[PDB]
């Protein structure tokens, strides 16, 4: 599984730019897309999304008619063009696969982004931006929503996220209580609507990094603000 | 003339009565028991709806007989002759869709595999039902509602020339009407027939002798059905066209025998396409 | 023939086999039956909010 | 010789035994208890895609999640509460006649005419489904396959024999013989050590997983073994045949112990299953019907009517929630 | 009503219902041939002039049609508990050598292979799953079979036979004898073909009967039969 | 077809 970017760079405002990613090494074709920003010093912003056969397409409101995102299954890639380049556009992109059907993991991969620079209703709270740690100790990070998270139908979207110094953010608990492949034991999901908690047990040097609550409920597809740890 | 009267309002009634009630007992027993699965339950089901629209109309132009005028307004006329003359045309093309439909099916089996399917049936039917629009239309715009001695009559207006729209609608009804539709229904089944007596299990013993005498017999009764009912009113309407004829009684029981028996043949249709085929028997006979 | 020597060891590993009473089998049967009679919901249909195939 | 000989005497005592062992009846001693009254289920869902004829279907443990296997060479994925699909597999072999789906969840396993056992990875990372192996080695058709773990299986075919794989290596680990006619299916017991099969030859037979020998053989149907399933306690199975009968047998006791026919029904039996708590016994048949009958009185409880042809299959979820019957209509039916 | 990923999922069931029917479609187009006999009635030879461990599927295409044809000779086990498996197929290929008429079986029983053939005609063509199946039968190895007439009399498999030794007297008597198996004479049609090794022609008569089948098939949809 | 008309 691999999602490279291309594209990227330094760009005057009203100029406009094709963001490519080529997808290998899974089934192009039957995943849904997302285009998903990261600002220099702030936390990730879903962009658009272009699902499997692109029957549905959503956006952004603050990209709304300026980005355009669309799928070329032959050739295994992603587009995203965007015109009229604001100043707040400078991010580095990433592009996220997605497959939906009962019991899939959304979200699960994601790409290495590029960078762009431009040179001139849900609510999503995480109540600590930065918490120093040790190793040994289990460590709780709370996440609280506008809106209840738990559907009539028993789920509760909530996806956690672990981005590491410089790499892309990789899921570790989807519907706030499964545990995503791969990923250790340790950490664990639990909560009720509109209060969530992610434990992570014996803390080790990799868990260090920022952790992203998101929910999946409805399409703004908004994030956490992001709790940091250190050592 | 009170025997006058009662004849053709009594013709009228029962063409009228007879025509609704078979398509309406063909389109429940479609919907209920047989299910809209094929291409020719599709079209049977098409042709039973056309005919029953086909033939609602009769009694209003039997209370326009009777009552010598039309007491109804201009919109109701509007919708009624537009009904008329649109279903006339749905009825026929789904008919001569039919027939080409057989024609593909025992002449071109490898090409039937590729174009016979339900879908291309409702593709065909929506083609049909379109390309009535263009007879529905005009006449739905150029129906009007005149005066003539007192009396309210729901005929049709035409621009200016002479008249040279009367005769123009006339003799485009005729050939896409009659001519056309026979010339495809007779070379089709005409065809088939051909290309079914060179087929292994319709000859050779006893039985499937008789099975091939029973098709030919079905195709020869559906073509004569439809020549039979269609000719004399195209024919006497072309006769009243060229050339002037006193007004008599004659003349009047003729004119309404002709109409009813172009109307027959929405009437006949449930029997022949619905009614004396095997998959419709069949289900009957399991009930 | 080796085939009848071997059909006739498992016959004899067939006999060998303690046999309880048809009437306690039976009588498992039914207990087991009358135990789990509650879980069983095609047995007592269970209301329409306990349903997950509700329409 | 004298080995026939021995033979049929040995057959005479297991009878005598068998007869002593026979004290009372099942449906006499019943008489005490009450009748379930008439079971009367509703269609709930109808799971319809298929577009052939449907030959097996197998219920997640999850009781939410089925496979269905059908001769256009498809293998169907459902989600039971939402009539979604969730994978569509497309067989090599299009003669498939038997499915499973392993408890855990993660494979699907199919076979046919091509004697060929085929598992499918469904978790896997590159997002679509794909063959994990081949199994070969039956010299028949395959009639019945079931997961014991998520790396062992038993497969029973058209050669007389079954085989237990191990699915890592590929090769039968153990090889169950005995059977004179086809095996048409199988049954695993709910603690896995023990299992049982009914042949063509008339006659079901227990065999020990691990011992790789048959225990027990039971016989008493006049015609071919068609469906087989064991009572929830372990302890008894029901066998479906093609004479128009089912028959209760009873592990412990070495006997039969009710038959359920009426004369009424002439067609055989296609497959049976169980209710959770065992009182409901479920078999599909031939006439276009599934009767449920009353497992401890004989007496038939319920019809379940709406398949224009031969029911082929049909399960009962883990919870006991719904019944799931699929059939050569190309339409799958959860009743509830 | 429903989330997101219900909404993504219903949108997942709906392509794998486009896909699921596109094949459906490809599929109704293709014919399906069951080929029987014997061990060596002449299979092996049918096929391979047809294209250029269990089933054996052959496939391919005379004239834009499709044949799929399924050898089921393999199959050692009972074929009362397979063979409703090919209820639907389009139609059957049964191969016959006729030089076996006075070969005895391999095991030496003193039975005919011809009256073995002619046994399994008979439980194929009277079957409940195959009562309007048209079968196209193939009677192979004509030329093997005139040596070994000329030499030997056909009254070692008919004793009964009352005619002469000559090739085509004896030949149209094994015909009328597998066809006069056919009970129902008035549905099932059975077509009869002579070749050997060398003839071309088999595909051309495969492809006619076939047409003949669909021709039927589409009356009986039509209504007209 | 043809008495309104
Ligand atoms: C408009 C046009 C472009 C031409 C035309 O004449 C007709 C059309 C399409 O559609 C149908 C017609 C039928 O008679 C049969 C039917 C209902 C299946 C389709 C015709 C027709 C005339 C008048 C009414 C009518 C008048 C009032 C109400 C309702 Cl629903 C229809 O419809
Ligand atoms: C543009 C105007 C003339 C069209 C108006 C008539 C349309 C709306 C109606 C009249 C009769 C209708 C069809 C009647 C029956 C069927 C079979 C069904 O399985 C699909 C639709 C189909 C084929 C109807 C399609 C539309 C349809 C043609
Ligand atoms: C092919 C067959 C069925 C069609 C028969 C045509 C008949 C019905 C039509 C065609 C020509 C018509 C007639 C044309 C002219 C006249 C003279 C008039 O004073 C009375 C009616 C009369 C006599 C027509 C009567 C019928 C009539 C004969």
């Amino acid at each position: 599984v691999q999602l490279v970017e291309s594209g990227g760079g330094l760009v005057q405002p009203g100029g406009s730019r094709k963001l490519s990613c080529s997808a290998s090494g899974f089934a192009f074709s039957s995943f849904g897309m997302h285009w998903v920003r990261q600002a220099p010093e702030k936390g990730l912003e879903w962009v658009a999304y272009i699902s499997s056969g692109s029957g549905t397409i959503y956006y952004a409101d603050t990209v709304k008619g300026r980005f355009t995102i669309s799928r070329d299954d032959p050739k295994n890639t992603l587009f995203l063009q965007m015109t009229s380049l604001r100043s707040e556009d400078t991010a580095m992109y990433y592009c996220v696969r997605s497959i939906y059907y009962y019991g899939s993991s959304p979200f699960d991969f994601w790409g290495q982004g590029t960078t762009l620079t431009v040179s001139a209703d849900i609510v999503m709270t995480q109540a600590t931006s930065s918490v120093p740690v040790t190793p040994g100790e289990s460590v709780s990070i709370s996440c609280r929503s506008s809106k209840s998270l738990l559907h009539s139908n028993g789920n509760t979207y909530l996806y956690w996220f672990l981005q590491r110094p410089g790499q892309s953010p990789q899921l570790l608990i989807y519907r706030m209580s499964n545990l995503a492949s791969g990923v250790p034991d340790r950490f664990s999901g639990s909560g009720s609507g509109t209060a969530f908690t992610l434990t992570i047990s014996r803390l080790e040097a990799e868990d260090v990094g920022v952790y992203y609550c998101m929910q999946h409920l409805e399409y703004p597809l908004t994030f956490g603000a992001g709790t940091k740890l250190e050592l | 003339s009170m025997i006058t009267a009662i004849t053709i309002m009594a013709l009228y009634s029962i063409v009228c009565v007879v025509g609704l009630f078979g398509n309406f007992l063909v389109m429940y027993v479609i919907v209920r028991y047989t299910k809209m699965k094929t291409a020719t339950n599709i079209y049977i089901f098409n042709l039973a709806l056309a005919d029953a629209l086909a033939t609602s109309t009769l009694p209003f132009q039997s209370v326009n007989y009777l009552m010598g005028t039309w007491p109804f307004g201009t919109i109701l006329c509007k919708i009624v002759i537009s009904i008329d003359y649109y279903n006339m045309f749905t009825s026929i093309f789904t008919l001569c869709t039919m027939s080409v439909d057989r024609y593909i099916a025992v002449c071109h089996p490898v090409k039937a595999l590729d174009f016979r399917t339900p879908r291309n049936a409702k593709i065909i039917n929506v083609c049909n039902w379109i390309l009535s629009s263009a007879i529905g239309l005009p006449v739905m715009f150029m129906a009007t509602t005149k005066y003539r001695q007192g009396s309210i009559d729901c005929t049709l207006t035409f621009s200016h020339p002479t008249w040279y729209w009367e005769n123009l609608l006339k003799i485009c009804v005729f050939i896409f009407a009659f001519i056309m539709p026979v010339l495809i229904i007779t070379v089709c089944y005409g065809l088939m027939i051909l290309r079914l007596k060179s087929v292994r299990m319709l000859s050779g013993s006893k039985e499937k002798d008789r099975n091939l005498r029973r098709i030919t017999r079905m195709v020869l009764v559906v073509v004569a059905v439809f020549i039979v009912c269609w000719t004399p009113i195209h024919i006497y309407v072309i006769i009243k066209a060229l050339v002037t004829i006193p007004e008599t009684t004659f003349q009047t029981v003729s004119w309404h025998f002709c109409i009813a028996l172009g109307y027959t043949n929405s009437c006949l249709n449930p029997v022949l396409y619905a009614f004396l085929d095997e998959n419709f028997k069949r289900c009957f006979r399991e009930f | 023939i080796a085939q009848a020597r071997k059909l006739v060891e498992q016959l004899k590993m067939e006999a060998n086999i303690d046999r309880i009473k048809v009437s306690k089998a039976a009588a498992d049967l039914m207990a087991y039956c009358e135990a789990h009679a509650k879980e069983d919901p095609l047995l007592t249909p269970v209301p329409a909010s306990e349903n997950p195939f509700r329409e | 010789d004298q080995l026939r000989q021995e033979a049929e005497q040995l057959k005479n005592q297991i009878r005598d035994a068998r007869k002593a062992c026979a004290d009372a009846t099942l449906s006499q001693i019943t008489n005490n208890i009450d009748p379930v009254g008439r079971i009367q289920m509703r269609t709930r869902r109808t799971l319809r895609g298929h577009l052939a004829k449907i030959y097996a279907m197998h219920w997640g443990t999850d009781s939410r999640l089925l496979v269905s296997a059908s001769q256009d060479g498809k293998l169907i994925i459902w989600d039971s509460y939402t009539t979604n699909k969730v994978h569509a597999i497309p067989l090599r072999s299009s003669w498939v006649m038997t499915c499973a789906y392993a408890p855990s969840g993660n494979y699907v396993a199919c076979g046919g005419l091509d004697n060929i056992c085929s598992i499918y990875n469904l978790k896997t990372r590159e997002g679509n489904v794909r063959v994990s192996r081949e199994l070969a080695g039956h010299t028949g058709y395959l009639s019945c396959c079931r997961f014991l773990d998520d790396n062992q299986i038993v497969t029973s075919s058209g050669d007389t024999t079954c085989a237990l794989w191990d699915i890592e290596t590929g090769q039968q680990t153990t090889t169950f013989t005995g059977h004179t006619g086809d095996v048409m299916s199988l049954s695993l017991a709910p603690d896995t050590r023990l299992f049982v099969s009914g042949a063509c030859d008339a006659s079901a037979k227990l065999w020990d997983v691990r011992e790789g020998m048959c225990r027990q053989t039971f016989t008493g149907h006049e015609s071919d073994i068609n469906a087989i399933c064991f009572f929830p306690n372990g302890n008894a199975f029901a066998t479906g045949s093609d004479d128009a009968t089912c028959r209760l047998f009873d592990l412990r006791a070495d006997q039969e112990l009710m038959t359920y026919s009426h004369d009424n029904i002439i067609c055989g039996i296609t497959s049976v299953s169980f209710s959770k708590s065992g009182r409901l016994l479920l078999a599909g048949y031939d006439d276009f019907n599934c009767n449920v009958w009353d497992a401890l009185k004989a007496d038939r409880a319920g019809v379940l009517a709406g398949h224009d042809n031969r029911v082929s299959c049909l399960g009962v979820t883990d919870d006991g929630m719904a019944v799931a019957t699929g059939s050569w209509d190309s339409f799958l039916k959860i009743w509830n | 009503t429903l989330s997101a990923e219900d909404k993504a999922a219903v949108e997942r069931s709906k392509m794998i219902d486009r896909n699921l029917r596109e094949d459906g479609e490809k599929a109704a187009r293709e014919v399906k041939l069951l080929l029987l006999g014997a061990g060596e009635s002449g299979k092996s030879t049918i096929v391979k002039q047809m294209k250029i461990t269990g089933i054996v599927e052959t496939h391919f295409t005379f004239k834009d049609l499709h044949f799929k044809m399924f050898d089921v000779g393999a199959q050692r086990s009972e074929r009362k508990k397979w063979i409703h498996c090919f209820e639907g197929v389009t139609a059957i290929i049964f191969c016959v050598a006729l030089s076996d008429y006075d070969l005895v079986l391999a095991e030496d029983e003193e039975m005919n292979r011809m009256h073995e053939s002619m046994k399994l005609f008979d439980s194929i063509c009277n079957n409940k799953w195959f009562t309007d199946t048209s079968i196209i039968l193939f009677l192979n190895k004509k030329d093997l079979f005139e040596e070994k007439i000329k030499k030997s009399p056909l009254t070692i498999c008919y004793p009964e036979y009352a005619g002469s030794n000559t090739y085509e007297e004896a030949a149209a008597y094994i015909q009328c004898q597998f066809e006069d198996l056919n009970k129902r004479k008035d549905t099932k049609e059975i077509y009869t073909h002579f070749t050997c090794s060398t003839d071309t022609k088999n595909v051309q008569f495969v492809f006619d009967a076939v047409t003949d089948v669909i021709i039927k098939n589409n009356l009986k949809d039509c209504g007209l039969f | 077809y043809x008495g309104f008309x």
